[PDB]
RNA sequence: GGAGGGGAGUGAAAGAGUACCUGAAACCGUGCGCUUACAAUCCGUCAGAGCCCUCGACGUGUCGUGGGGUGAUGGCGUGCCU
RNA sequence: UCAAACUCCGUGAUAGCUGGUUCUCCCCGAAAUGCAUUUAGGUGCAGCGUCGCAUGUUUCUUGCCGGAGGUAGAGCUACUGG
RNA sequence: GGGGAUAAGCUCCGUGCGUCGAGAGGGAAACAGCCCAGAUCGCCGGCUAAGGCCCCUAAGCGUGUGCUAAGUGGAAAAGGAU
RNA sequence: UUGUGCGCCGAUAAUGUAGCGGGGCUCAAGCACACCGCCGAAGCCGCGGCAGCCAACGUGUUGGCUGGGUAGGGGAGCGUCCUGCAUCCGGUGAAGCCGCCGAGUGAUCGAGUGGUGGAGGGUGUGGGAGUGAGAAUGCAGGCAUGAGUAGCGAUUAGGCAAGU
């Protein structure tokens, strides 16, 4: 029985060409070059959503940053005295507070400078 | 008032009433469920000693259980003829505060 | 999710900066940091949320070592043969505040964005600024000891 | 020389665009009665007429 | 002038007019919405201001377990096959 | 069209050479080494992959013990040479 | 280790040596073979390796004791130098 | 004089700074030795989803390890056509085509719907394949870029008035 390909082919194809809207030029219009853009959106995609943690957890680094500046202390000697008082509280919601609630944030910058040792640089 | 609440790894700001997408939790929709909390900002005054946090707790109702956005991976590498299509929905939960 | 600053939140005031006896990379430096934003919680790279940065007493600036006979401004025309080279010296005595515009361009990102943020640096020679209406803050470079 | 490669829709069009007619000004004239539009090159040779006007 | 077309008719249908069943893609237009003339862009992807449309709730516009279109701006990014 | 014309047929000539060979996912996963070759860009066997059957730690690592070298070093009226 | 002029980003061998080949991610500005580390998928969570913390660019114009005047740092020899 | 840690001339090509990645730095942001933090990957941990092997007890749950991959080996499936058998849909509108709203781990699906269309299709279980193209300086048809560009084919030459 003779089969033609039409069918099997368009399928695939129609896919392809509505996965590949609002491209520019020819990666919108003809499959051949829609599927390799396709391939190389697909694969970006997998690279960016590993690389958007670490890009998000840099901007709360200098939001908090910043914030900790403005109350006269480094982000490294805050962190380590959050750590050594025990708050748990991530730098999501470290900059949340940073940016939303400045007392709360003053407060948690009052408590890291309490806990952290007289001496930073002695070796203990 | 509101509150930092911990759950499925990760913590959410949350006060009472707010809606907030949580990782899968085997609960029916409807029940409530209670969770810790890593800080209290009620008003000024800020609770983050670690006996008070574990003295108190968050109170929510499950809403439904719901999935997310559907996410599509196609691995490729050149001059190689490898491919790997996949698909991945995750499950996830809605919760609706309660109260403090 | 994490904020966004919206149209109206973008809020900037003045800072002026006195040069006499400064190290150049220092002042130029904490420009860079103030017209980038980054001192502010609200921070975000996609903004300009800079502010505006005024700069007096350019020609007393600082600079160590023999730089100021031995450090060349280079440009080229693009034309053969069209590479002009000035020192630090008649830079400065030439044009004053060149030396300090271009210490503080170079030290922001040369994006568009960058561009854009070159707009809010005004730099002068003389003790004085005509920008009086606008009520500057002035600015002392601190360290904030850890 | 030959084309190296194929013009983009972009480029293409843009200089596509280039070619075009430019409308000619016409003022009115007032021929047998009835008032029409003649460009004002012709103004004089209407009035005497020696154009044809349909 | 014809070609062609607009009414009027025949037809169940003229989105069946002897260029005629169904009428895809390439290619070429018209109208509307967004955007674009200080800008170095394997042309996408992740964040993302603004504008327009749409689904609910409460008032007279403002949010939401919303959805869409276009996207200024920032990060990343050396087409496919042999 | 000529260092042996053109057409049809043998004929779907033959090329250790070149190019091409189309849907998906799961598990495992190499080699570019030896011998031989009218042989070196090919091939046969062996080595390494996978599947099935059989056999069970026989594989691997560490400690200890039993063994043979003639390398590094060193040495020379202990030999032979410079 | 041999050949070559112990010259080659030259060539030929040995290595329960490594990587690439067949390998993504971070670093060395870019950079198959170097360094950290082997990607089952999602997360707007945390701790780290190599490498770094003045701005570009995330994190120290960190603390203590000394050296450097050469922009040495941020290329190189015989040799010369109160 | 003796050794040391840093330095100094040696030092030196032809597009443009060019032998810190750039700005800049000795008020080290340079070097040596000590000390304290932090950033830093798809590494490890946290929560959740899937799969392979094995083990335990059960009449499929739990648990432990594992899950980059070309040549290649094995296993399991999606879609198309024609058919035996059994059922279902269709001029109260099938196929085909164009959309919306969705769904699956993948090839893909929608006896969910809107438009066009006018006569055949779906499902289950078997049987057989001319059964899946992105490339062979691949073939046929249609159409783009160059582009409204080159050219409009000699060395004689056409003009005026009238007419159709």
């Amino acid at each position: 029985a003779r089969v033609k390909r039409a069918l099997n082919a368009q399928k695939k194809r129609r896919t392809v060409l509505k996965a590949s809207k609002g491209y520019r030029g020819q990666r919108s219009r003809l499959y051949r070059k829609a599927k390799e853009q396709q391939l190389h959106s697909l694969t970006y995609a997998y690279r960016d959503r590993r690389a958007r943690k670490g890009e998000f957890r840099k901007l709360w680094i200098s939001r908090i940053n910043a914030a900790a500046r403005a109350n006269d202390i480094t982000y490294n000697r805050l962190i380590q005295g959050l750590k050594a008082a025990g708050v748990e509280v991530d730098r999501k919601n470290l900059a949340e507070l940073a940016v939303s609630d400045p007392a709360a944030f003053t407060a948690l910058v009052d408590v890291a400078r309490a806990a952290l040792p007289e001496d930073v640089n002695a070796p203990s | 008032t509101y509150a930092i609440v911990k759950t499925g790894g990760k913590q959410y700001k949350v006060a009472a009433g707010d809606v907030v997408k949580v990782e899968k939790l085997d609960s029916e929709p409807g029940a409530s469920v209670s969770l810790p909390v890593a800080l209290v900002v009620d008003g000024a005054n800020v609770t983050s000693k670690a006996d008070d946090l574990a003295k108190v707790a968050v109170t929510a109702e499950v809403l439904e259980h719901t999935k997310g956005p559907k996410i599509r991976i196609h691995k490729f590498k050149n001059k190689t003829g490898y491919h790997k299509r996949q698909g991945h929905r995750q499950q996830l939960t809605v919760l609706k505060v309660t109260g403090i | 999710p994490t904020y966004t600053p919206k149209a109206g939140d973008t809020t900037r005031s003045w800072y002026v900066i006195d040069a006499s006896d400064v190290v150049l990379g220092r002042l130029a430096s904490a420009a860079a940091t103030l017209l980038r934003g980054k001192h502010k919680p609200t921070f975000t790279p996609n903004v300009d949320g800079g502010d505006f940065v005024i700069v007096i007493n350019a020609d007393k600036i600082a600079v160590s070592g023999d730089k100021l006979t031995k450090k060349f401004a280079y440009r080229h025309s693009g034309y053969p043969g069209g590479l002009r080279k000035r020192t630090i010296g008649e830079l400065l005595e030439k044009h004053p505040t060149r030396v300090v515009e271009n210490a503080i361009i170079g030290m922001l990102p040369h994006n568009k964005l960058g561009r854009q943020i070159q707009k809010k640096l005004k730099v002068y020679a003389g003790p004085d600024h005509p920008h009086a209406a606008q009520q500057p803050i002035p600015f002392e470079i601190k360290q904030v000891a850890q | 020389a030959v084309p190296k490669r194929r013009m983009s829709r972009a480029n293409t069009r843009s200089r596509r665009a280039q070619w075009k007619a430019e409308a000619p000004g016409l003022v009115t004239v007032s021929v047998a009665g009835q008032q029409r539009k003649v460009p004002r090159r012709l103004l004089k040779a209407a009035r005497l007429g020696l154009v044809d006007l349909d």
